């Protein structure tokens, strides 16, 4: 076969200096920046296509690399030591480095000079700030709502937390801590302080054109407003409640396709061509990476006051997971952050399905994968759903011994593609219509009779893909269904 | 509903 | 199933005004007591068929009315019972919009088209025809602007300039035979948009929110959208003017014309209320005003507020390109005829296809629903009692068909007695193709295998006395047939395809 031979493809975000890659290209001698190339990737490399390189922060790289869709890196101990040991343990996972570390990327408080000599220290004084600036026809604070990345410093401020060093059951979204943030920023919209609409595009364009006193964005934007010539400082984030606002710190990474053929020449121009001095100033000069992973150039660009204080805002933050839900938690946060902003949702209800969401899918995991291993032979929720499942589904096997018996005796299994298959076809046999904890219990029940006839048929190993399908198709299908319901405590309550 | 498994159209209950 | 009673869940989608409309139930909800919930779903016209089947969904579902005909086709729409006085107060043309088998099937609210939206600032005087604006891109591009950004993504979009030389979905006799997709002015009009893709004028990647940010940031002189939008370019402080869009080879762009229908679903136990909301409440000059104001409907089926707003020059210029442009079928298959145009146009503006291939393909995908009806219909019609591909289908159908029966007739007269058919309300469970295909594997074999099952149910609808039943069974196959494999089936040179793939077994 699918992917090129003799060439390499790489696919890098459009907000970063793709053309100052594209320029390293030349000199190695096809750089793209796709839409939504975070979520094509895995989709494409199983398949055996996509880029020969992917380029996107540490915290994607784990669902990736669990999924055997990228190459082990192997580089020299020279190489290691050109480079700090921070950005190494971002790109490692399960013990192996999983991607080419480059730069260290932190949301600072970008703020215009002019209109705005000295800015304020505290989200607390912003809705005053806007009083006053508004009568000038002008507004204090313009960022980017849409994305959970902007959003996220000021929701973990006062409590929030994605994971504890990572402890994939302890999630901090339900907190207090993140109420009073993410209530904070619901307020600013309703006072008219902030608007919901507000993207990425609206709010550069506000502050390059001098409409707004500041913004929230990474070094990737510097260009742009070096462009627009408004007198500009970058400092530290607002404090919230007495506590500093805490970004998520993102390692900008090059990974490479476990289908490439091309993972030889990915290595070259990866080590000896980009992670030089000039390397780095090529992309840089285009659109400024932050603080980079090769200490050399970091040291030459250590002075950039800008760099200093997006260094700042990181000590101060937390550095993103790599573990493989990020993605459920980022798609989770998203939603609630959008529903509270808009009013569709009250923050406590916002917060609550977000916390459900993130924790969905290994939960679930966690509980069917037990149980299925259990009858062939989220910890406190995962004990009470398990022994749960244990009276109830032990009960749905003896009741329904006859229907099962025969579905099974049609639908014998031979490989990992057939259990897949069975899953698709159970969501639909047992869910005719309607989502009820009847139905999913049938589904999961059904799913151990099979797991209980894999160790009668000598076929063991195919238990745990069984359990992963049937947790595919159950989430997938049935999510929204599932947070509404509070997930697998609501379970736990529908059974007592 | 009726379904295929494996080249056999199939009516599962 | 599951649909709440004393109630009213609507669906409409998010680019309409749908919090004008919550506005409209919280009146409602002041008068009658009874709770209006208002949702935007993604998906939601191809989410609706799917859940009212089941008997769930909303009680009533906003879309354009050329969905509807699907909906209506598969008994999901409580057929509408308005007063004469009622219909005297909407416009003839919106009746007739909504309007499937003789049945009214949704409430008709407002007439859409694309207009031409330019920046008045950037560009005074805004050109006339398509085939000027690559000249006026490269004097816009020296200012570091553009002239011209629309979303490229879907059909709706560049339908217009593809229908301009010579161009339709299905002709109006709807001969659901002729379709004019592959044709020689689609070919012109698409190759004219895949021009100013290759010539940089325009980028294959382009969509709605990409084109409104940069009408919106002054960025580009031009784009092509309907009334929704304009409330978003009122908020961006553009000054922006609505005129007729660009001519193409001399012919003027003829987009399709929406209609915004609101129908109920036939599961809703609140069809009652149903009913009440949109006449008395919606669809009167204050309800309609509500709606309007969050996000333009246009010129509205009601007659009086429709006299009030006809004033507006974006309204006129919106009527204007509807004279111009032809109104969307209503017929089922509109949807495989989008969902194929969507791919040749994507695939032509990417370069995955030549403009010809990427047609065709697309002519194929439009067709595919007639001929598989026919093909079918015909061989289930003769077990129970024209075209040179049809023929040779049947022969081929007849032939491995009744051969499949023969072979499997144990195995088919053991699913027939699980299936229990012994009536017509019986035979009303057709959700059981629904899912023929769920392992998610495609070939000849199944689909003959499926098609011999329909014969071999067919032989018993006469045996039962359900003669009639028969259509509707040949129906669904062909439903769930084009609806899933729709691309398998085009990339195997359809029905051609199959003759031969039985044509090589028998002789070899
Ligand atoms: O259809 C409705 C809806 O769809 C659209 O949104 C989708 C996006 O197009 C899509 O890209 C997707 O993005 C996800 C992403 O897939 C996931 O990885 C996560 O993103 C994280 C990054 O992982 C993380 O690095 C950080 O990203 C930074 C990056 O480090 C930094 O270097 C620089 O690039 O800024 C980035 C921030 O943008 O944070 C983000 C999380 O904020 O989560 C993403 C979701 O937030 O998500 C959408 C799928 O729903 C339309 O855009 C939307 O308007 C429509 O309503
Ligand atoms: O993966 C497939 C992609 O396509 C899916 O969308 C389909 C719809 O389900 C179909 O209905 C059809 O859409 C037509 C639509 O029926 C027609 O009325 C018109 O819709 C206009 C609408 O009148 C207007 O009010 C406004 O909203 O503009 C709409 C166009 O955006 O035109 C549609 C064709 O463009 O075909 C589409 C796709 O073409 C699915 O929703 C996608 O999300 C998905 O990516």
């Amino acid at each position: 076969g699918k992917i090129e031979e003799g060439k390499l493809v790489i696919w890098i975000n459009g907000d970063k200096g793709y053309n100052g890659l594209a320029e390293v290209g030349k000199k190695f001698e096809t750089v793209e920046h796709p839409d939504k190339l975070e979520e094509k990737f895995p989709q494409v490399a199983a398949t055996g296509d996509g880029p020969d390189i992917i380029f996107w922060a540490h915290d994607r790289f784990g669902g990736y690399a669990q999924s055997g869709l990228l190459a082990e890196i192997t580089p020299d101990k020279a190489f290691q030591d050109k480079l700090y040991p921070f950005t190494w343990d971002a790109v490692r996972y399960n013990g192996k480095l999983i991607a080419y570390p480059i730069a260290v990327e932190a949301l600072s408080l970008i703020y215009n000079k002019d209109l705005l000599p000295n800015p304020p220290k505290t989200w607390e004084e912003i809705p005053a700030l806007d009083k006053e600036l508004k009568a000038k026809g002008k507004s204090a604070l313009m960022f980017n709502l849409q994305e959970p990345y902007f959003t996220w410093p000021l929701i973990a401020a006062d409590g929030g937390y994605a994971f504890k060093y990572y402890d994939i059951k302890d999630v901090g979204v339900d907190n207090a801590g993140a109420k009073a943030g993410l209530t904070f920023l619901v307020d600013l919209i309703k006072n008219k302080h902030m608007n919901a609409d507000t993207d990425y595009s609206i709010a550069e364009a506000a502050f390059n054109k001098g409409e707004t006193a500041m913004t929230i964005n990474g070094p990737w934007a510097w260009s742009n407003i070096d462009t627009s010539a408004v007198n500009y400082g970058v400092t530290v984030l607002p404090t919230f409640k007495g506590q500093p606002s805490k970004p998520f710190v993102g390692v900008l990474s090059a990974g490479i396709n476990a289908a490439s053929p091309n993972k030889e020449l990915a290595k070259e121009f990866l080590e000896n061509y980009l992670l030089t001095d000039e390397g780095l100033e090529a992309v840089n000069k285009d659109k400024p990476l932050g603080a980079v992973a090769l200490k050399s150039y970091e040291e030459e660009l250590a002075k950039d006051p800008r760099i200093a204080a997006t260094m700042e805002n990181a000590q101060k933050g937390e550095i993103m997971p790599n573990i493989p839900q990020m993605s459920a938690f980022w798609y989770a946060v998203r939603t609630a952050v959008i529903n509270a902003a808009s009013g569709r949702q009250t923050v406590d209800e916002a917060l609550k399905d977000a916390q459900t969401g993130s924790e969905l899918y290994r939960q679930s995991l966690e509980i069917i994968s037990r149980y299925l291993r259990e009858q062939a032979t989220s910890g406190a929720t995962s004990r009470k759903a398990l022994e749960t499942l244990r009276r109830v589904g032990d009960g749905v096997q003896r009741n329904h011994e006859t229907a099962f018996q025969g579905m099974l005796r049609k639908l014998d299994i031979k490989n990992e593609d057939d259990v897949k298959s069975l899953s698709r076809v159970m969501i639909h046999v047992f869910s005719d219509g309607v989502t009820n904890w009847g139905r999913i219990v049938t589904l999961i029940s059904f799913g151990a009779f099979v797991a209980k006839h894999l160790k009668t048929i000598n076929q063991e190993s195919c238990i745990e893909p069984l359990a992963e399908s049937i947790t595919d198709v159950l989430v997938r299908t049935k999510r929204d269904w599932l947070v509404k319901q509070r997930g697998w405590d609501g379970f736990v309550e529908f059974f007592h | 509903y009726l379904l295929f498994w494996r080249d056999e159209l199939i009516l599962l209950x």
